[PDB]
RNA sequence: UGCCUGGUGUCUUGGGUGU
């Protein structure tokens, strides 16, 4: 439901809060969320 | 997928894998232990393979 | 009864004399031309993808400070002064960047001259950014390796230095007058000998060194006053001028219908 | 996504699909069983993608 | 009960138009909407 | 006495301007054979004791996701423990609490983008979550300079 | 981290020169020299190019996170 | 393995020099957090006596 | 935190008056000018004119504080003319030095072109 | 150290988040503005206010 | 008419700030 990224080989992913925590195709221990598709807004100050 | 299941999943693709930098690294880091666990022992004929293994793998840019 | 005259003329530095005036007004002048003159910034950017290795709103600093031409800016209107809900074409210009590097080795810069003008209003030239020739790359945005990419979309409005500093024109504005001191303003600090320890002024041979025999002049006031403008490039040196001319009046003009008003 | 896993030889077991002949009209075929190939590592969607698994 | 708590929200008029917020209370007439640009929440009436 | 002066337009122009990072961890605890923490964007119905924060910036995970802009007391991570539920089965349709909050707000004086999450297993093979929170300080009448 | 687009002091826009900058020493040009031909009068300015140290060059040598 | 394993691992971990069960009378303060502020920092902190 | 606005330094609010005018009755005929969003670009510029007027005997500024956007005149003239009366004549007399030297300026800037 | 460490001063609400004194009160204070910091404490009442304005001002 | 929440460990230790 919720992108992720591997912490080696970048591949993107999904998990549904039942798989162990691990890349699908290096078996890496480490991943981290993708970034949200909301509008980001700066004041260019 | 269970646990077991992917680790079947990262052997196979690791069959196929035919390079990736990070795994690059750590065959060649597991080959400099396996390399100094041979010193170690005085094995010369070992060793002998195992430089000549890592001198292949090497000459990065 | 003022007077003006021009010494260099260039699209970026005027250094002109100012003669018949009193120091106050040469002063506001100054301090108009610094920080009242209204130009045309960057003053919004949505992120819509940033994987390089600067911060999101490093990189937004970086694009508020980059000028942009600014020529038209009067036929602008201030964005809170617009009735339009959101930004309308009549008070904001949207230029976009869009970088990306390919192949798996190598460098990519982002330069300044990848924005491009998306709206704006109609027929004014206002909103390309700044370039020195037709061949002059820019400023230097950012850097991209393999796989990153920057896709930003900008919103620039008017506004004044008082603000930000991003939207002054001048960079330094050089000031002098009376340079053989004969007006006693400044007490020379020195060790021996005081006229040979201090450097002369770049403006020395314009005036008349002082007599050795001539005593001090207690009437004088301060009047020939030498002036250097350099701008960004947002507008031309002879544009800063008059417009810091103009503002000034309008300043006083709106002072004055305050008065008259205020009965 | 699905060709690693174990359950897949079975799944993909008489499905229908469309495929391009080449020699391009689309058609469908019956698969009749896989069969894994070593040594015929393929790029599948990307570069990166390098699938062993044959479909007969 | 003011459905329009903890949701994206864009100025339209005043010193901060077209900036992007989330509405933060919703007592009335006057609602507080933290603003992504600077780190600030400021009061701003609903027809804005 | 000590102080200074500093030009705002050098300000204004990137003078002394710098970057903060702060981060937040937490981990699913176990506390004996079936007795697990859970991350998770917790309800009002479910669970009791909730923080004042507000939940809605959560995702599905029980997790926040980076370029989120968060403000002091908002919730980064979703955390709750379960509790041997009440009599409350007498005549709630469901809706009766079996967890407890245990959510991770951010710092009450604090505010900033999310900018790296990180998900992970501990040694003891449960959950693990790393929150980096990123924000700019400007220099202002306060900070502290020295040659 | 990377060159500043304008100077700290007075405003003017050094960004834009720190490949000429860059190019001019490669030549075998003096320090001095190379930002007298850059037109960097007040040393304000010339502190700004001088003293800058690159070290987006060294952050771009990490692997990207995404692909 | 966990004797040793534990007692140095909590040893490094405190900074107490010594048994977990005689962390009165033992030298404390042996075992810092590394200061990573700035990298002058750092190197002063791994030359400190 | 509690930086206040930058535009605050310019941007009149509609409640605030842009210039609040009070007698100062110690002594005769001697006002005292409130300017809001204001500084010292209006300020000297309208002092050093109204110095040289020989009907004005008191005319002086202070800011203040610099933190906020304002300045306090206080303006003094004869028995013969009203103070307001002093600083209109100020306003104009500068408009007009401002004109002509635009117009000056804009000759020069043609010939050397 | 001493009675003229502790004084009562009237509020003066300003922008911007330090302290500000005049500077002729940082001798019986022994403060300057290289970084000390310094308590505020606020009477709650109209007995404690008129103790504060009129022997500790 | 579907209707809104305040409640935050302890003990040690270590490094710092201003005198
Ligand atoms: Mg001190
Ligand atoms: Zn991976
Ligand atoms: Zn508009
Ligand atoms: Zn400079």
């Amino acid at each position: 439901g919720v992108k992720y990224t591997c912490g080696a080989c970048a591949h993107n992913f999904s998990l549904n809060k039942s798989d162990p925590v691990r890349c699908k195709e290096c078996g890496h221990r480490v991943i981290y969320k993708a970034r949200t598709k909301r509008m980001i807004q700066f004041d260019a100050r | 997928l269970s646990n077991d299941e992917v680790n079947s999943i990262v052997k196979m693709k690791q069959s196929l894998s035919s390079n990736t930098g990070f795994n690059t690294v750590l065959k060649k880091a597991q080959l400099q232990e396996e390399l100094e666990e041979a010193r170690d022992a005085h094995d010369h004929e070992r060793v002998a393979r195992i430089e000549a293994e890592l001198k292949s793998i090497g000459a990065e840019s | 009864e003022p007077k003006v005259n021009i010494i260099n003329a260039q699209d970026d530095e005027v250094e002109l004399m100012l003669s018949d005036v009193n120091l106050s007004l040469a002063n506001s002048l100054r301090r108009t031309m610094l920080a009242e003159v209204p130009t045309l910034a960057i003053d919004l950017v949505e992120i819509k993808m940033n994987t390089s290795v600067l911060a999101d709103e490093f990189i937004s600093h970086r694009l508020g400070l980059i000028p942009l031409v600014s020529e038209d800016v009067e036929e602008m209107k201030y964005s809170r002064d617009c009735t339009c809900e959101d930004y309308c074409d009549e008070c904001s210009v949207v230029l976009e960047l869009s970088a990306r590097h390919e192949g798996e080795e190598g460098t990519t810069d982002v330069y300044s001259s990848s924005l491009i003008k998306v709206s704006g209003p109609g027929n004014l030239n206002v909103g390309e950014p700044v370039r020195r020739d037709d061949y002059d790359q820019g400023i230097l945005l950012c850097k991209l390796r393999n796989h990153q990419e920057l896709n930003i979309r900008c919103i620039a409005k008017k506004g004044i230095a008082k603000e930000h500093a991003k939207w002054s024109p001048c960079s330094a504005i050089a000031f002098e007058y009376d340079p053989h001191n004969k007006l006693k303003h400044t007490d020379f600090w020195f060790e021996v000998d005081a006229k040979k320890e201090w450097p002369d002024s770049k403006y020395a041979t314009w005036e008349e060194p002082p007599k050795p025999g001539e005593v001090f002049d207690y009437k004088a006031k301060p009047n020939r006053f030498y002036m250097t403008v350099e701008t960004t490039g947002s507008l031309k040196a002879n544009q800063v001028f008059s417009r810091g001319i103009k503002t000034l009046q309008e300043k006083l003009a709106n002072v004055l219908f305050e008065l008259e008003n205020s009965r | 996504k699905y060709w690693y896993y174990p359950e897949f030889d079975d799944v993909v077991k008489g499905m229908y699909l469309r495929l391009n002949t080449g020699s391009s009209p689309y058609k469908v075929v019956e698969v009749l069983g896989s069969q894994r190939i070593k040594g015929s590592a393929y790029g599948l969607n990307s570069k990166e993608n390098n699938c062993d698994m044959y479909l007969k | 009960r003011d459905p329009t708590l903890n949701k994206t929200v864009k100025i339209r008029q005043g010193g901060y138009k077209g900036k992007i917020g989330i509405v933060k209370e919703a007592n009335g007439d006057r609602f507080r909407v933290e603003l992504h640009n600077p780190n600030k929440t400021i009061p701003i009436p609903c027809s804005f | 006495e000590d102080s200074m002066i500093m030009n705002q337009s050098s300000i204004d122009r990137g003078l002394f301007r710098s970057l903060f990072f702060r981060s937040y961890m937490d981990q699913e605890k176990r506390f004996g054979i079936s007795i697990v923490e859970e991350f998770e964007k917790p309800t009002r119905a479910t669970t009791l004791r909730l923080k004042h924060g507000t939940y809605e910036k959560l995702d599905e995970d029980g997790l926040i996701a980076p370029g989120v802009r968060v403000s002091g007391d908002d919730i980064i991570i979703g955390k709750t423990t379960p509790i041997p539920p009440d009599t409350e089965e007498l005549g709630q349709r469901t809706k009766y609490h079996t967890k407890r909050d245990a959510s991770t707000p951010l710092r009450s004086t604090e505010n900033g983008i999310v900018d790296q999450v990180l998900l992970t297993t501990n040694q003891e093979g449960l959950k693990f979550v790393k929150v980096r929170m990123r924000t700019t300080k400007v220099p202002q009448i306060g900070d502290k300079f020295a040659s | 981290m990377i060159i500043p687009v304008r100077c700290f002091s007075c405003g003017k826009v050094v960004g834009d020169k720190w490949d000429a900058y860059l190019r001019l020493l490669e030549e075998g040009k003096q320090e001095g020299d190379a930002l007298d031909e850059l037109k960097l009068k007040r040393y304000c300015c010339r502190r700004m190019v001088l003293t800058h140290v690159d070290l987006i060059e060294k952050f771009l040598r990490y692997n990207p996170l995404e692909k | 393995s966990t004797t040793i394993t534990s007692g140095l691992k909590y040893s490094l971990a405190t900074g107490n020099w010594g048994e977990q069960k005689k962390a009165m009378s033992s030298r404390a303060g042996v075992s810092q957090v590394l200061n990573r502020y700035t990298y002058s920092s750092t190197l002063s902190h791994l030359r400190r006596t | 935190m509690n930086a206040p606005d930058r535009f605050e330094l310019f941007i009149l609010p509609d409640d605030v008056p842009k210039l609040k005018i009070t007698p100062d009755s110690r002594v005769p005929n001697c006002i005292i000018i409130k300017f809001e969003r204001e500084d010292h670009t209006l300020a000297n510029l309208l002092r050093e004119e109204l110095a040289l007027y020989p009907d004005v005997t008191f005319v002086a500024y202070k800011v203040e504080h610099p933190l906020f956007a304002n300045f306090v005149m206080r303006l003094q003239t004869e028995e013969g003319t009203r103070p307001k009366q002093a600083l209109e004549r100020a306003c104009a007399s500068i408009i007009n030095k401002l004109k002509t030297l635009d117009h000056k300026f804009n000759e020069e800037w043609n010939i050397k072109n | 150290l001493h009675k003229m460490s502790m004084m009562a001063h009237r509020v003066k609400v300003m922008p911007y988040s330090t302290f500000r004194l005049n500077l002729s009160v940082t001798s019986p204070y022994n403060a300057d503005f290289d970084g000390d910091e310094m308590n505020l404490h606020v009477p709650q009442s109209e007995e404690t206010r008129a103790e504060l304005s009129q022997l500790c001002a």
